């Protein structure tokens, strides 16, 4: 959601990260791209792809992941 | 057990029955050579397959083949 | 020209660069005295890399936007603007000595084939008849194409050992 | 011809023992016994390591493997020139007889054998994989 | 039970009839050549010499003569390096300066812009810069002019002829009986005796001599061409007097028990000279005395022809304990008539040495100016561990080819080899236990070290700062051996060594030596070290005591030494003979001597190696050994990425060709994975293709073209992963060492 | 492994704004192994060293990672 | 009388062969009912190091 | 002598002397005409 408003100075956030293991400077060395905790900067371009095709709120991609869920299934 | 072959251009030269290991081949009269013998594997269930037989083989192409089948304790040659 | 490239002989890169090597070469002779063997080598390598620049600038060579040499390797573009001696003349005497080596080994192969005992004659070179197959190679292309036209060049299907398919 | 008959009474070579010998097989699944007769003592080396010293007249010892006992029969033939004769033993005490399997060895032609796995023909009149597929299990075009 | 001289006169007659006969030597390559493969084998039998006949005199005979040949190559060799120090060096020159003048020997023809490698070394030379310590040794022996080299030049020559002409004498002329070769115990006392003492005298002779006068001078300050010739010094007695009072007695003082009368030239001076950074050549004069006197004196304990001395096989009789059965008997007939076993002890206990030899002269330089030279200290350390390493693996090949070919049952019942073979399977458990032990406690250290580093957690590491594993031991040692002038060594002045501990020796402002602290990283690589030595010894003694038999092949002998395999069966039996043992005991030797000189040359350069400065020592790399080197990332970009930036710029320069060879030889390594990867199946189809292709245009060859054997292959490959790796490393090393150093 | 090197290499000196490094570095090895694996590994190898780490760390650590399980093989 | 003259050159036809498509020099021809009785000896060999081989009589043609 | 000329017809020595002859007719070639780039 914050990404489409400024896609060429944000960088895509992938998922996540919770690793006990981590110690102080781990959580804020790899707290970036404006998140609240440790998360990982994708690489695979599905922000771009996403957007292109018309993606451009999250309730969108929740959408779409329970659809394909479901045909999954 | 691995599958041991003696195919009919067998000169009956007895070289694969003595580089046997572990007592496999033997020989039985025969009529298609001159020496009137020709090779046998009548306990394939003891065979490894070292190949040992095929080296010691000078017919071309070889006499007897072996073909890697399935492993078992004896086949594997286990001491445990 | 050719491909936006420029000719060495105009080149800023170029000369640049051989400013380059002179200044490097002479801060490197200028720790040395005049009449030592040093400053000797030092000057005969100028002199050498002066003429090497020299002669590539005279040769007409295309270079690029760092200041090197580029060649030509098509046809047309070389026999069209003067570039022939970069890839083509090369090709042809190359070709010339690589048919030459190999038709002076089949002939010494097909001569030792009807011996008595060939690999005799493989581990242990005949000189005299590798010489004078050697010094009777020089007309190798018409050998090879009078061989072609005879139908003795290859071997029929029938005298050749392959697979069980 | 008669088949041999297992001495568990029998004299055994002078061996100090080695780390080389049987294992929990011996006593789980099988194990070999060769047996042979010796005219004179005499210092061999045995194929799980180490030299010991046959005595004279029968001699008789336990292997892990198949392998390992016709390999000192084969020792034994041709480094002095003697006869041995092995057996698979089983935990319950049953005896087998192994080799030579007519008391005659394999490498001379005896008769009353009767050949086996034997094909009258050539590695080249083969069928093609394509003719013995999508058979029981996996078959090789020379099993049949 | 006589000792004498026994021989055979003209047994083989000296023709050229068997040079055209190729592999006349053995009876299968006799017949001819029909395969390339005879080709290979052609030169892989020919050295082998207990397979071209059964006759153990032709054998020995063989080999005496091979030692000659192989004398007069190494004779060519050093009066090669005379000769090329004589007309081709800035020797003189580097006498005058040898604390900026850099050793040279080494000139390119100006042909195709070689004559960039023709570097500016200093004395108005241009050469490339050596790094085999030739001229610090010349220094040493007190050489000062071309001359002398020349003359020695000259001299190796006329030895190497000299070498050549007694190989053909003993081999056709008058060729030893085999009863000759078997007097070990007069060979024995005439190598310690002879040999080795009256080597050492003679050497302490010219010490004291020629060495220690010239040397004095040249570190007086006196001119090269002004000090005395040493047959001046060897002449007149009014010199030696003036430059040591001792010299003024004669030899009266030895023969009247009065020796501390030579007080002057005979010291325990100990520490390193402050002025050339080298040991005292007193203290070595001194020291090849006492090895002399010492060899002459253990020279005299076997008896030859008299009833005096010992005899080998009764003091190995009477060596029996209540554990070991029998003990050593046979072993004395097992070392008089297998060549191969002696081969073995000889080249472990070689290669042993050479190793030794390697640490003791980093520690303690003994040439003038060699200290101060860190490109020859990191090369010659790296060369002779390198050799000791080749020396070992060769060992253990070859007593796994005497387990093989020269055993016999018969006479081994119940000695101690027998008991080895009968508790093998313990002995390889337990050190295959002792190798993964090892491996984790030296391995898991690092990881744990690169993951808590990059997790965030530095306080959670193996480190000074964080969890701490000193090596108390070591620490413990070197304060003894600092102490032990004081205490435990009165008539000593210093210490052997500076690395102990104490005050540092520098000199023209680089530092020749200082003492060495262990930490945590010392620790982990020293546990590293014994890790991959284990691991080395485990494949070549499995190799060793597994050659005979085993319990998935009872009848290995039977196999010989070097065999392929035994088939696919049994699961698979690839690489069961001795020499795939050998085979993969090279590669783990090369990974072993590899983290050791790597551990070398970052611990010296970090630590010991580096400049003055006023009011402080600045070593090359600022002393970040101890920081992070417990870490592979850290020596993954401290070690390997940074001091690899010389090598890689090196182009344009005079260091050019190593980049060169630093590209080459990741070529040949790379290239050994073709070999290593693969099998001969394949390539004798894509031969036969080629084959095909040649019978076409009637182009194939008589002699049928077969894809290398299996043993071949994995030969092949194991030679170009080791030329390949360690050309690697001895590009990086002189490149990195010759431009900080 | 040539043509992703080939690539990223291009690329990056197409990115940098400097293509006649690539033109004039590209046409002999040692450029290839020094300015392209050597010079572009310098951050890379950074992301964890005793002065502490950054968000690279765990590219480091997969360096070192795919190092260790390509020697194992 | 039967096949080839001795010391004649054959054509080996099998195509299990190796030496398939290759002259050999013919050294005996069997006299009784055997499926192989032409002994073929060949001057390169095969690689087994094997120079000799029987082959029946349709196997060898002349060449 | 014969021995001595079979000995140096054999492939090695043949091959050494050819391939120096070779480099050496290469190498004088380039000194006599240095750097050749162009025909
Ligand atoms: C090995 C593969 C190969 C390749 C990829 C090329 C590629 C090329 N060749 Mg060519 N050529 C080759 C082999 C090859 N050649 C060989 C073996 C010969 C010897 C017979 C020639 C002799 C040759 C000549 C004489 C010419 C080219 C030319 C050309 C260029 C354009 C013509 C074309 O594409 O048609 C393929 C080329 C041919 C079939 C050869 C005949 C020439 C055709 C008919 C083009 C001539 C029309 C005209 C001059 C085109 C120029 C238009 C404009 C720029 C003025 C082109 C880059 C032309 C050129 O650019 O001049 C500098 C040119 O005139 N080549
Ligand atoms: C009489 C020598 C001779 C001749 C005429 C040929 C000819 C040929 N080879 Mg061949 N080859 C030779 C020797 C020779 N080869 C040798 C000694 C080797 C072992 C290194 C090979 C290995 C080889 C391979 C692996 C391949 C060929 C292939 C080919 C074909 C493609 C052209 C080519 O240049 O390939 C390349 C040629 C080489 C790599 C080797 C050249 C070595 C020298 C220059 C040849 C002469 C050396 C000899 C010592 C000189 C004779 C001495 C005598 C006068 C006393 C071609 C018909 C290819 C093929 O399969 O066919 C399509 C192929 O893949 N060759
Ligand atoms: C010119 C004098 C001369 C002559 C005519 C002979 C002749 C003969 N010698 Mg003899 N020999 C000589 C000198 C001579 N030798 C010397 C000086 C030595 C001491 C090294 C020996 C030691 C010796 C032994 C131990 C044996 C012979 C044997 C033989 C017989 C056959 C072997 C052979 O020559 O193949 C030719 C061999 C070669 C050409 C190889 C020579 C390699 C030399 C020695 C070292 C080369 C080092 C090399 C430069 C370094 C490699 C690096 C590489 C990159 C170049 C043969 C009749 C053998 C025999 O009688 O068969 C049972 C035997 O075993 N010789
Ligand atoms: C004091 C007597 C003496 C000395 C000095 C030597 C010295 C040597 N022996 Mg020897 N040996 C001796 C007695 C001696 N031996 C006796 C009594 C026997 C019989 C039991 C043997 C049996 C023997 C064998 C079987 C072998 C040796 C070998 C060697 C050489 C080892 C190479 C080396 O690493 O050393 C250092 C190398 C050098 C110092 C090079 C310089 C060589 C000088 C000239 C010393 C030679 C001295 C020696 C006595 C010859 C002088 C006699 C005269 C007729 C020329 C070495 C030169 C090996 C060999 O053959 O090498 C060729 C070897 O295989 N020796
Ligand atoms: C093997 C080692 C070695 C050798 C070769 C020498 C040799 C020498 N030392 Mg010396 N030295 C040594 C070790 C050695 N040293 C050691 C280890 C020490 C420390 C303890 C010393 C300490 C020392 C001192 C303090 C002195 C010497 C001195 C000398 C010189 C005279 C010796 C002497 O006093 O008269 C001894 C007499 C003899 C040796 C007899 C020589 C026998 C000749 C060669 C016989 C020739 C006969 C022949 C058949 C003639 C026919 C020829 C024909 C053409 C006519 C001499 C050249 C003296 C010196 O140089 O003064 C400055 C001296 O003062 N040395
Ligand atoms: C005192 C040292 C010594 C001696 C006398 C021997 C002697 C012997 N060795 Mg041995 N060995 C040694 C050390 C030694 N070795 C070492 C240090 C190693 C560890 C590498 C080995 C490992 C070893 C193995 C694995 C085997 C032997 C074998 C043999 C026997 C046959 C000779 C042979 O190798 O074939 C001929 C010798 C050669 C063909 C030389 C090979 C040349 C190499 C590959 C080139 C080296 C590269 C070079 C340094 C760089 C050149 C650069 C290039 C660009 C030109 C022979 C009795 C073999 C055996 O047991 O026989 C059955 C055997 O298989 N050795
Ligand atoms: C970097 C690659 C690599 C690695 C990791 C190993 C590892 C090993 N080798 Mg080996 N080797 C290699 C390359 C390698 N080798 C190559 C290229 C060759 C060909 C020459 C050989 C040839 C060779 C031989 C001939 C032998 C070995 C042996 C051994 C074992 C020694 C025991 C030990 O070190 O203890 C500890 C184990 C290690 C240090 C391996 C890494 C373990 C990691 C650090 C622990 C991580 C644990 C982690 C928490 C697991 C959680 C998993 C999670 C997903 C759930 C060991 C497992 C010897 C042996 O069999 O054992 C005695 C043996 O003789 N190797
Ligand atoms: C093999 C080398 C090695 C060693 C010595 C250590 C050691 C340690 N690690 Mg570590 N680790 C390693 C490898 C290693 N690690 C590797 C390769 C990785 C990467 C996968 C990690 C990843 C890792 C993490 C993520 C963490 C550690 C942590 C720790 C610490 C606590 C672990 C613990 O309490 O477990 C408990 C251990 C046991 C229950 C058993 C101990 C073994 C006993 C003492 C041996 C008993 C045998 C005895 C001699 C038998 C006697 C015989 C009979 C007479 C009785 C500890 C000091 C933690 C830490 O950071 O601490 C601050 C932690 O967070 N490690
Ligand atoms: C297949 C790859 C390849 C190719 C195509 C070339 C091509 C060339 N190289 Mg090169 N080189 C290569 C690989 C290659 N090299 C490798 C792998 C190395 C590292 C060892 C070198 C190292 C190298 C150096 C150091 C030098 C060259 C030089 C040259 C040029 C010399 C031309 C010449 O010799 O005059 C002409 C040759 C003849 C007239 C001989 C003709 C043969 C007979 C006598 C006549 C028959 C003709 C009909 C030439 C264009 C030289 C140069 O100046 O570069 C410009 C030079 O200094 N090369
Ligand atoms: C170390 C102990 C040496 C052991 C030692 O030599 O003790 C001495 C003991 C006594 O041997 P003997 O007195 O019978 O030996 C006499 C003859 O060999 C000639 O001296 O030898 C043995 O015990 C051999 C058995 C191996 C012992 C296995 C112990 C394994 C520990 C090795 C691990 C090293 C770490």
């Amino acid at each position: 959601e914050q990404w489409v408003t400024d896609p060429v100075h944000i960088r895509p956030i992938a998922h996540a990260i919770w690793d006990p293991h981590f110690g102080q400077p781990a959580v804020e060395a790899f707290t970036r791209g404006g998140a609240s905790g440790p998360v990982n900067i994708s690489t695979s371009g599905v922000y771009q792809w996403w957007y292109t095709i018309g993606m451009r709120t999250n309730q969108d991609l929740y959408v779409g992941s329970v659809f394909l869920a479901l045909v999954s299934a | 057990a691995h599958i041991v072959k003696i195919y009919d251009t067998c000169i009956g030269c007895t070289q694969c029955v003595r580089a046997c290991p572990l007592d496999v081949l033997e020989m039985v009269p025969w009529d298609g050579c001159k020496a009137s013998q020709m090779a046998s594997a009548p306990r394939t269930e003891d065979c490894v397959g070292c190949k040992r037989c095929e080296t010691a083989c000078p017919t071309d192409f070889l006499s007897v083949r072996v073909y890697l089948g399935s492993e078992s304790t004896r086949s594997m040659g286990l001491s445990y | 020209d050719i491909a936006g490239l420029t000719p060495c002989s105009e080149s800023k890169a170029y000369a640049k660069l051989e400013k380059k090597e002179l200044k490097t070469l002479e801060k490197r002779l200028k720790q040395y005295e005049a009449d030592s063997a040093p400053a000797v080598a030092l000057k005969a390598t100028m002199e050498r890399t002066k003429a090497r620049f020299a002669n590539y600038a005279k040769a007409g060579l295309l270079c690029g936007n760092d200041g090197l040499p580029h060649l030509i390797a098509d046809p047309g573009l070389a026999l069209k603007y003067g570039h022939a001696g970069e890839v083509f003349i090369p090709t042809f005497g190359f070709l010339y000595v690589a048919g030459y080596i190999g038709y002076v080994g089949r002939q010494y192969l097909i001569a030792v084939k009807g011996e008595a005992k060939p690999t005799d004659k493989e581990i242990i070179i005949d000189v005299p008849l590798a010489t004078k197959l050697a010094w009777q190679g020089a007309g190798w292309p018409l050998a090879a194409v009078q061989e072609l036209q005879r139908g003795t060049l290859l071997e029929k299907e029938e005298n050749i050992t392959v697979s069980p398919r | 011809w008669t088949v041999p008959t297992l001495n568990p009474d029998t004299p055994s070579p002078i061996f100090g023992g080695s780390t080389g010998g049987l294992l929990r097989k011996a006593q789980t699944e099988e194990f070999y016994v060769i047996t042979w007769e010796a005219k004179k003592e005499q210092i061999f080396e045995m194929p799980t390591g180490g030299a010991a010293i046959m005595r004279q007249g029968p001699n008789l010892l336990k292997f892990g493997k198949k392998e390992q006992c016709l390999a000192l029969t084969t020792q034994l033939r041709n480094k002095f020139k003697l006869t041995p004769c092995f057996y698979r033993v089983f935990p319950d005490g049953k005896v087998q007889y192994l080799h030579p399997a007519d008391g005659v060895y394999p490498e001379k032609v005896n008769a009353g054998r009767v050949g086996a796995n034997q094909n009258m023909r050539r590695i080249g009149q083969n069928v093609n994989p394509i003719k013995v597929k999508f058979s029981g299990r996996m078959m090789s075009p020379a099993e049949i | 039970k006589k000792v004498k001289i026994a021989v055979d006169r003209n047994p083989v007659e000296t023709s050229f009839e068997k040079w055209a006969k190729p592999g006349h030597f053995s009876r299968t390559l006799s017949k001819g050549p029909n395969t390339t493969t005879w080709i290979w084998n052609l030169h892989a039998d020919a050295h082998d010499f207990d397979s071209h006949t059964s006759d153990l005199e032709e054998i020995s005979r063989k080999v005496f003569s091979a030692h000659f040949g192989q004398l007069g190559i190494i004779f060519i060799w050093l009066s090669g390096m005379y000769f090329h120090g004589a007309r081709f060096s800035n020797y003189e020159a580097w006498l005058s300066d040898p604390t900026h003048i850099k050793p040279s020997a080494q000139v390119v023809w100006p042909i195709v812009g070689q004559e960039i490698l023709n570097g500016d070394v200093g004395g108005g030379f241009q050469g490339i810069q050596i790094t085999s310590g030739f001229f610090q040794l010349w220094r040493a022996s007190g050489i000062t002019s071309e001359l002398q080299l020349y003359t020695t030049a000259i001299g190796g020559l006329v030895m190497a002829a000299a070498m050549f002409f007694a190989g053909w004498f003993h081999y056709h002329k008058a060729a030893p009986k085999l009863e000759w070769f078997q007097n070990v115990e007069s060979m024995l006392n005439h190598h310690l005796g002879g040999l080795l003492g009256l080597g050492s005298l003679a050497w302490a002779g010219h010490q004291i001599h020629v060495s220690l006068p010239v040397n004095k001078l040249l570190d007086a300050g006196v001119d090269p061409k002004e000090i005395p010739l040493p047959h001046d010094l060897l002449l007149n007695r009014a010199i030696m007097a003036d430059l040591y009072p001792s010299f003024a007695k004669g030899i009266a003082p030895f023969f009247t028990l009065n020796w501390s009368e030579y007080s002057d030239f005979l010291t325990f001076k100990g520490g390193l000279n402050p002025v050339t950074g080298g040991l005292w050549l007193s203290d070595t004069a001194h020291h090849h005395v006492a090895i002399a006197v010492l060899f002459l004196v253990a020279g005299h304990m076997y008896r030859t022809n008299w009833g005096i001395g010992h005899s080998m096989k009764e003091i190995l009789e009477a060596h029996r304990g209540p554990f070991t059965g029998e003990g050593h008997v046979g072993l004395y007939e097992i070392l008089t008539t297998s060549w191969h076993a002696q081969l073995a002890i000889n080249l472990a206990l070689f290669g042993s040495l050479s190793i030794i030899v390697a640490h003791h002269m980093y520690a303690m330089p003994p040439y003038p100016y060699l200290a101060t030279d860190y490109g020859t200290q990191l090369s010659l350390f790296t060369h002779h561990t390198w050799i000791g390493g080749f020396c070992i693996v060769g060992a253990g090949a070859h007593a796994a080819i005497f387990m093989v070919r020269d055993y016999d049952p018969t006479n081994n019942y119940n000695n101690l080899l027998d008991r080895v073979i009968r508790h093998r399977d313990a002995i390889i458990s337990h050190l295959n236990w002792v190798c993964i032990f090892l491996g984790f406690h030296s391995f898991g250290l690092y990881i744990h070290n690169d993951t808590m580093s990059a997790l965030g957690r530095p306080q959670d590491m193996f480190s000074d700062t964080a969890i701490q594993l000193q090596p108390v031991f070591a620490q413990w040692i070197q304060n003894t051996h600092f102490l032990a002038p004081q205490l435990t060594a009165p008539n000593a002045l210093a210490a052997t060594s500076l690395t102990w501990g104490g005050d540092l020796v520098a000199v023209g402002g680089k530092v020749a030596m200082m003492p060495i602290s262990l930490g945590t990283s010392d620790f982990m690589v020293h546990h590293i070290h014994a890790f991959t030595i284990h691991v080395t010894v485990l494949i070549l003694l499995k190799g060793v005591l597994f050659a005979r038999s085993s319990r998935l092949i009872p009848d290995k002998a039977n196999l010989g030494f070097r065999f392929p395999c035994d088939g696919p069966g049994r699961g698979g039996t690839c690489q069961v003979s001795a020499w795939d043992h050998v085979f993969l005991g090279l590669f783990w030797m090369y990974n072993s001597l590899s983290i050791v000189i790597f551990h070398f040359s970052w611990k010296m350069q970090s630590d010991v190696w580096g400049t003055v400065t006023a009011s402080g020592v600045s070593h090359i790399t600022g002393g970040n050994f101890a920081q992070s080197a417990n870490t592979i990332n850290g020596w993954l970009r401290d070690f390997l990425w940074a001091q690899s930036s010389q090598v890689i710029q090196s182009y344009g320069s005079a260091l050019s060709a190593y980049g060169l060879i630093f590209l080459g030889a990741h070529f040949v390594w790379a290239f050994s994975l073709m070999f290593l990867f693969s099998g001969r199946g394949y390539w004798q189809e894509l031969i036969e293709s080629i084959v095909w292709a040649h019978n076409k245009l009637k182009v194939a060859p008589a002699i049928q073209p077969r894809a290398l054997s299996i043993t071949q292959g994995r030969a092949v490959g194991v030679a170009h992963y080791l030329l390949g790796g360690i050309a690697t490393t001895w590009s990086f090393f002189l490149a990195r060492i010759i431009s900080v150093g | 492994g040539w043509v992703t090197f080939y690539w990223h290499w291009k690329h990056l000196t197409l990115w940098q704004g400097n293509v006649a490094q690539f033109d004039e570095s590209s046409t002999y090895l040692m450029g290839w192994l020094r300015d392209y694996l050597w010079l572009n590994s310098s951050q890379l190898i950074n992301g964890y060293n005793p002065f502490g780490m950054n968000s690279l760390s765990v590219w480091a650590w997969t360096f070192l990672f795919g190092h260790l399980i390509y020697a194992t093989g | 009388e039967v096949g080839p003259k001795r010391g004649s050159l054959v054509k080996i036809l099998r195509p299990e062969s190796y030496w398939f498509n290759q002259v050999g020099k013919v050294v005996s021809v069997d006299q009784s009912g055997v499926r192989y009785p032409v002994v073929v000896r060949f001057e390169n060999q095969n690689y087994a190091g094997v120079t000799t081989n029987n082959y029946a009589l349709d196997e060898v043609v002349a060449a | 002598m014969k021995d001595f000329t079979t000995y140096l017809s054999t492939a090695p020595v043949i091959a050494t002397i050819w391939f120096t002859f070779t480099a050496g007719l290469l190498i004088e070639i380039n000194r006599y005409f240095p750097d050749p780039l162009v025909f």
